[PDB]
């Protein structure tokens, strides 16, 4: 947990100095975009069963994966796969609300890269489902905030790949 | 001039030449073998 | 069999494949690839 | 150390009467030491690089290639 | 088929089919029934053309029947009949298409790497199928054994 | 790349049987109609430029596809309109001589759903171009083989769409 | 591959009209600022190795990726990186004379986004380096041309992130 | 353009720009206000150039306006000028760029397949775009009729 | 392609520690049983064209799979699957000397899953062929090294099924 | 020899010789006394090897003595025992040279097309080298049979 | 390693690894209990090898210690021991590997770039490395430095 | 001819001839006794053709012989009738080859670049050939209409 407020607190505290001008230009940029991020976090939570549906109905249904043989054939694999895609979207909105990907470094990308190769999960399909979930979310919230999730959606894809 | 490189003596290793005559039967008949 | 990687969603390969025509059309590219780079037919113990 | 590209390139100046479907969808495997002289060849042709994949081993392994 | 060889002969140069080439197709249609009469004479007289000509191969090459060689009397000479029966089946596939490629793609393309791994002389198959088609030309006629003669000799020159 | 001659070779091979009497009359079924395909393939090859002008004139030449901003606006693209329409005519008469649509799936309908998407070519326009090409070649051939020609054009249009 | 003169041509062609008065006001605006773009092209290409040997010195030389555990100890990986940051200086100076960001798109930005995810290297250290390259190059060429080179550095920076 | 040609030639040798080539771009940018007023000499008088070369084309070749010809009727004639209206737009792009590179990618690389498919004669277009040349250089100045006319004469020889 | 010697080299430089004491008994475990491997790998090359004599003749030769209609019935499909078994033996013997299955997933297991589902190759016939060739090597190298060769044989069958 | 693989596989990268490959040079000139004693003993009983391993080969594969085969009569079996003496001589070159390459160039790279043009079976001579290595490793010592028996093992393993 | 270089060479010939090279892996594994004493001796003197070879280098090239070279100052002579320690942290990765495959990919492949990119001449870097591998040869035995000193002196010709 | 490119298609794969195209050679040589009968009819009435194909051309495009045109003059038509007389020589070469490569190697390849240089319009010489096609097919019967008009088609579609 490091907010973009608290990130420049900690980078100023390791030097032990006060807030300079270029540190405040990170705050006053972040204080400017406050109302934009709050409008996005409402309309995702009102659509969080539909963003997780139109991502998988675009990219993963009727594919190799929903067919018998690989990784989403049984229902318990399907319930576990929609449990991940719900949890990626719920953890992406915190970095949209913070403005820092330190949530994704601490709470998501710790054990996830190791446990997918250890389970036989295709990384190359679930790096595509979050990639398919971006342009649903960039259309659902408006492209001004659609260019805000793209840092933190693909911070998962930079880590998970 | 007539030698250079020849081990002429086959001598002992030969010979058998018992020989045999072989008959004809249908290929289709499972002679070929079908596992399972 | 066609381009197996990069899935190419519709292919009517007829994967049973008793007689394809495609095996001669890919055998003589391979023989012509040996016939240009080596310039001749290679010996049978050497072709990678 | 082979990659796995997939590349969409168009025909720039010529109108090819043969099919050349394969000449617009190179989805080949290129090794690492000669990808970057090869990547600029698609890039100067006006092609589009769609995806690249590590078909070989792990990144960050500094020995054993 | 001779239809199938004609399209890829025209598709390599990206061309519609030549009307001289459609004359070969139009002659193939009106002579299509004659080749079916060629093929039934082989399949009807199969049991006299295989056991005889294999025995001609064993009289020409008595190396085959003897132990230490590839075949042996109880079933290995019997399974060299069914490995010879496959090629007569492939000729009848080839003559009703008017084309070489039913002989090619089923029984030519990897026979050298096959029979080296199987341990038979591939040349003895070629002398055996030469003994097969020597009596096949004397079977049906003298007229029809010439243009079906053009598909007999190819498999001789494919083994060696 | 299977012919209807080679298709009954393909079925008789995997049975393990010779040239069956059921396979004889099926070959004679192709041999009977083979006279009506050679006489119709000469008309297509003598009218390839005399068809593809009249397929674009019914559905293409005056719309928002040849305006500036249209997909086939410049003559770099308009020459790749006619030639990419010429493959659908040149391979239509190829399967007419074979009586088997297996040639279309191996040579033509192979990546064309994916290729036209990543160039920007609209698939909804060229599906009408094929159907306009079907109605002009029906009068040039006749209702005997124009029934037989017409089953390949929607077969192209099935996997293209 | 285009430049700012032909992009004005292409933006007028795909819209449809001739050289209207809005485009000539755009095109004469290129010819005024085109004099300073040449005089800042030479002083970058003079000190092209001198920039990149100092831009690595601001951010990368004593950090996580010099103590063992990151991208650059393996001598090929550091030497690729100096060579990658060399090619950002070449293509931005190709982008400076051409007057558009689209030369950076068809030469740098399309391929490079998915390799750096796949090869596991950080994009966040790269965009920290190019921003460190921005603050040294404005000191060399002067501030007024630094606003010109600050455009195409940011198009790499926003494009990679 | 000269900016585009000097980058792509210098990118392939992995080099920066030569000081001989940087002064080529420097004179090309500063003379850009000269070339834009040659472009507005034609677009200011575009509707006269079309109409005079409209009368000058059908005089020297009347079969295209004749019944049976490919521009017959008040809508079928309207198009052939509108096609000539495209080539005023193309050559005005060429004077601005200082090269025939927008003539290439927009206008001339597929005409030998298009009008053969469209049935109009290419040599009928090749004189109508040549009658465009005689009406343009009478309206221009002395020196730029070699400058702008090189983009005209490029469109003649690449047409025919 | 890297062995167990380079792997403990790979896991020692990257954390900032020297060649410590715990890396030596990983190497001394290699140096103890490495004398066994040179006695193993020579005798496989004595029977490298004789294991494939027994490969067809135990589980494939006089079966119904070779009978016309099955997958292994063509001469182009016969000889393509002796080399496809011979490569699985030769790359096993590289791993027999590597002490590591990290030559298999670079050169053997890279595209081997999808090329068998697409080409109609039954997976169960290969693992009934490969695991049948584990025990004939157990009679040729002795008891212990065939159990070492059974690791990489099962690593094929874990990476094929 | 040992240098001939190393002087080519480092010339192709145009570098000097890596000291791992200088182990390979060092690795033997200490074995060159041990590599020379074994080929002196192999040549010194080269008459007993061919007369014994040629003898019980025909108890294992009696087909090539039999009529219909190639080596019918003593005038061809003594011609057949030339290739046994040639391959015994090519063993003794390869032990002294140190590695795989001189027996590969002189007696290997045409034997699928030499022996096919002679009509002889390519598998039966591969049976004889396994008996030629049977009588040789039966007469030499125990410590060199892991060295000198393995140079036999290459010309087996690339013959069949 | 020497295991790794042999198997990639045998993949290029598409055959099994040769009995000439199988001596070397067998010679590597009986010397695998010979290589480990070189590795542990460099643990006990890595604070002694580097701290002497710096002053051996600075008496050979004192241009570095002068104000203006790339290591001037106490913060700047840290790396001119640390990059030397990093090369001592490369030989023990490849003493027990036998050869240069961890030497290249961590040390050699772009070393003409980055010392030019940092401004340090590699001829001074190779001099202290040569000054290092005189002290390490004197510390080890006469048999150890006979082969490891040949392995030491690869890097000087590889760097410059 | 058919035979001279069935060689080259079989030579570049280094194969012998397949029996599918040996049908194509054998059907060609029994068609040789009737194709030269077409060519003897064509050269027997060349002056009936060339005089009539001139007058069917010059009525259609009267601008080229009216002054201001390229073929103006008493003798300039006599070369331009001779320049159309050459294509009657080549079509009789193309009839007896059964092919179009003697049309191609002699009268196609640089025919755009000659008449661009000499100044005659390239379609105006192509309209003489279809005027020559209408009279030469009227010389013959029905079964020689398509066999002669196919090579007339190829010279039209190449020049236009
Ligand atoms: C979905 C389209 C892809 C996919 C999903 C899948 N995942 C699992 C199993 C697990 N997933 C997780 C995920 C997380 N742990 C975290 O802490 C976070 C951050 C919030 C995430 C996203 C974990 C821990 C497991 C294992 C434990 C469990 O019981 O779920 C499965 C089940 C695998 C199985 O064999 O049952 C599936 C199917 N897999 C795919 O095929 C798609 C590519
Ligand atoms: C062996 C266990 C198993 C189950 C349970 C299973 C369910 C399953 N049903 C699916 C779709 C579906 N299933 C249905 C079925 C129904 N809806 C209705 O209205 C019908 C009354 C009802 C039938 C009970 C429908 C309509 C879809 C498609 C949904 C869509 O495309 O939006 C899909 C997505 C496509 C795919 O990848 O397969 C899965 C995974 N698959 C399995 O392999
Ligand atoms: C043999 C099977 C097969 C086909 C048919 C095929 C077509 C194909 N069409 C293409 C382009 C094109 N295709 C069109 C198509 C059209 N214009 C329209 O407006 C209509 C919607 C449509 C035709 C009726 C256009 C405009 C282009 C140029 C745009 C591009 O570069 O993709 C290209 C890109 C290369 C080029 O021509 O420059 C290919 C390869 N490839 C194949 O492998
Ligand atoms: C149509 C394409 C095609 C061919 C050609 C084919 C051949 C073929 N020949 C075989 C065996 C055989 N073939 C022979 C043949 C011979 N040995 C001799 O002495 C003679 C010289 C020679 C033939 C005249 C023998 C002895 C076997 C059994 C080998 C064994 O069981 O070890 C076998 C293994 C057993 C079987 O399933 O019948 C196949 C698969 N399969 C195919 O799908
Ligand atoms: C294990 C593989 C490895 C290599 C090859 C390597 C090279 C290397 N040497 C460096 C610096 C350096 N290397 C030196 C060393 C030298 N310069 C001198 O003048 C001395 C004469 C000479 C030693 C012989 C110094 C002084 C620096 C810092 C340069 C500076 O701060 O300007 C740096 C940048 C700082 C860092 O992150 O370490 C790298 C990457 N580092 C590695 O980890
Ligand atoms: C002209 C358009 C273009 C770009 C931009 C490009 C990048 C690119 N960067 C690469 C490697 C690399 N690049 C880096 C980069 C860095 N190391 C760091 O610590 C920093 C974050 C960063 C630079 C200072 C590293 C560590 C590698 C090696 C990773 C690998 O081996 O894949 C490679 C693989 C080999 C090569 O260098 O040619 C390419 C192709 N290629 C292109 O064609
Ligand atoms: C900027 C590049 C460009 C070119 C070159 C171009 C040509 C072009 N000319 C067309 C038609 C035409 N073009 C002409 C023009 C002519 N025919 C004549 O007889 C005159 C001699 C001649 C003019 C010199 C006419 C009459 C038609 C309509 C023909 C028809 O509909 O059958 C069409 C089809 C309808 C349309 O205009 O959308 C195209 C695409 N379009 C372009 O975008
Ligand atoms: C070096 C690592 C490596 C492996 C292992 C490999 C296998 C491999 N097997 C293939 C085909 C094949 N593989 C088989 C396999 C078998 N047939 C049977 O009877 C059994 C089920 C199985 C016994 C092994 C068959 C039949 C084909 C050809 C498909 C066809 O007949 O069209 C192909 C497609 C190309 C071809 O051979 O035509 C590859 C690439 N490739 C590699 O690069
Ligand atoms: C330097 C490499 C090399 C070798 C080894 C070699 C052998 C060789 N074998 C020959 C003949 C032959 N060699 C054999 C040998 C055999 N056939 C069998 O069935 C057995 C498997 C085997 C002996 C046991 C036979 C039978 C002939 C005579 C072939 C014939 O008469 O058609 C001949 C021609 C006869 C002569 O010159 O005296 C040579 C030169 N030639 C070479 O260039
Ligand atoms: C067999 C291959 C072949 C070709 C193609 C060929 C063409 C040919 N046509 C020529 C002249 C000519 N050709 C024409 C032809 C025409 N004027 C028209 O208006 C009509 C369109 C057209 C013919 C119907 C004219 C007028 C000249 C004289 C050009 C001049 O003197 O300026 C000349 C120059 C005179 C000479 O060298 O004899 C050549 C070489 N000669 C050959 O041997």
């Amino acid at each position: 947990m490091q907010d973009a407020i608290t990130s420049v607190i900690n980078s100023s505290d390791v030097q032990g100095k006060y807030l300079d001008a270029s540190a405040i230009q990170k705050l006053k940029a972040y204080f400017a975009t406050g109302e934009l991020r709050v409008r996005a976090a409402t309309t995702i939570s009102a659509n969080a069963a539909n963003i997780v549906k139109e991502a998988v109905a675009k990219s993963l249904l009727y594919s190799d994966i929903t067919r018998p043989g690989g990784n989403m054939y049984t229902t318990r694999r399907y319930a576990a796969c929609i449990r991940d895609l719900d949890y990626y979207l719920r953890y992406a909105t915190y970095a949209m609300l913070a403005g820092d990907p330190s949530i994704l470094d601490e709470r998501v990308l710790n054990g996830l890269k190791e446990t997918y190769n250890s389970l036989g999960v295709p990384i190359g399909a679930t790096v595509q489902a979050i990639q398919a979930m971006k342009e649903v979310t960039a259309g659902l919230v408006g492209a001004d905030a659609g260019k805000e999730m793209g840092i933190y959606f693909d911070y998962i894809c930079s880590g998970l790949s | 001039r007539f030698v250079p490189q020849e081990k002429q003596p086959k001598a002992g290793d030969p010979a058998n030449f018992l020989a045999m005559a072989k008959q004809v039967s249908r290929p289709a008949n499972t002679v070929t073998r079908v596992a399972l | 069999g066609g381009y197996i990687s990069s899935k190419f969603s519709n292919k009517g390969g007829n994967s049973g494949a008793s007689v394809k025509f495609s095996e001669s059309s890919t055998q003589k590219v391979i023989r012509a690839a040996y016939l240009q780079v080596f310039g001749r037919e290679l010996y049978s113990g050497q072709r990678q | 150390r082979s990659f796995k590209v997939t590349a969409c390139v168009p025909s720039q100046t010529r109108i090819r009467t043969q099919r050349e479907l394969q000449n617009t969808y190179f989805t080949k495997l290129v090794p690492y030491d000669n990808w970057f002289r090869e990547q600029q060849r698609i890039m100067k042709m006006g092609g589009k690089i769609v995806k690249v994949e590590l078909a070989t081993g792990k990144p960050g392994t500094n020995t054993g290639l | 088929s001779i239809v199938t060889k004609s399209i890829v002969n025209a598709d390599a140069e990206a061309r519609y089919l030549s009307p001289g080439e459609l004359d070969r197709i139009k002659s193939f249609v009106t002579s299509g029934e004659r080749r079916v009469r060629i093929a039934e004479t082989m399949t009807g007289a199969r049991e006299r053309i295989i056991k005889e000509a294999g025995n001609q191969l064993f009289q020409k090459r008595p190396d085959v029947v003897s132990p230490g060689g590839n075949a042996y009397g109880e079933e290995m000479t019997a399974t060299c009949l069914r490995d010879l029966d496959y090629y007569l089946r492939l000729i009848t596939y080839g003559i009703v298409a008017g084309d070489v490629t039913p002989i090619e793609e089923i029984g030519v393309v990897g026979v050298r790497e096959m029979y080296k791994s199987l341990g038979t002389p591939i040349e003895a198959v070629a002398e055996g199928v030469r003994a097969m088609k020597s009596v096949a030309t004397s079977l049906l006629s003298g007229e029809d054994a010439a243009e079906a003669g053009a598909y007999f000799d190819y498999l001789i020159g494919a083994m060696s």
